[PDB]
């Protein structure tokens, strides 16, 4: 929800007539993802701005998050593992992308397959992800942590 | 040492002492590493 106008239908039991059933009357409605942009709420702007950017999409193709960047958002998992619905950003298409190559795999297999991609997904850390690859060095490359010297820690 | 050294141009010496630091960093990784994690010593396990 994000209007009065999606909401009145379940506010009244309208909605619930067009399954061939009587009227569902809902006593109230709640809202979430909506308010996130209140000036008053202390999301970024950016923050919020991209969020208004999301094209929606309709209770249709909602299925579709599981899957595909579905309008703006899309889904992706916790390190609990729960599915959450994030704004598909380039960090949260990154992270959905060691879901299913990383965090996929038992977690043996898991530092090898790291290895292996390791400049890789050292890239991808460095470029578009919330947290960066803490492997600069003083010229300004990334390095090794093991590579970099006391100062330049 | 210097004696051979002084076979050369400030040129080529000064090349060779920027590659010897380098080395010098890898190879102290290297050694603390090993102390550590008893790995001084690396049996090679097929041919090149």
């Amino acid at each position: 929800f994000g209007g009065s106008e999606d909401t009145y239908p379940y506010l009244t039991g309208s909605w619930s007539t067009k399954f061939g059933y009587p009227p569902m009357p809902f006593d109230g409605c709640m809202f979430g993802s909506r308010m996130m942009t209140a000036k008053e709420a202390h999301t970024s702007k950016q923050a919020k701005q991209a969020i208004v950017d999301a094209p929606g999409v309709d209770d249709d193709q909602w299925e579709n998050t599981y899957k595909r960047p579905t309008g703006g958002v899309i889904t992706v998992l916790s390190e609990m593992g729960e599915p959450i619905h994030k704004l598909a950003t380039r960090g949260v298409l990154f992270w959905k992308e060691l879901d299913d190559k990383i965090f996929s795999l038992d977690r043996s297999k898991r530092v090898a397959e790291l290895k292996k991609r390791r400049d890789y997904i050292i890239k991808k850390l460095n470029d578009d992800f919330q947290k960066v690859w803490f492997g600069r060095n003083s010229a300004g490359e990334p390095v090794d942590l093991e590579d970099m010297t006391y100062a330049e820690v | 040492p210097k004696y051979l050294f002084a076979t050369l141009d400030k040129a080529q010496y000064e090349a060779y002492c920027v590659k010897v630091q380098a080395r010098q960093k890898k190879a102290y990784r290297f050694f603390h590493n090993g102390l550590i994690n008893n790995k001084l010593f690396v049996a090679k396990d097929k041919a090149p």
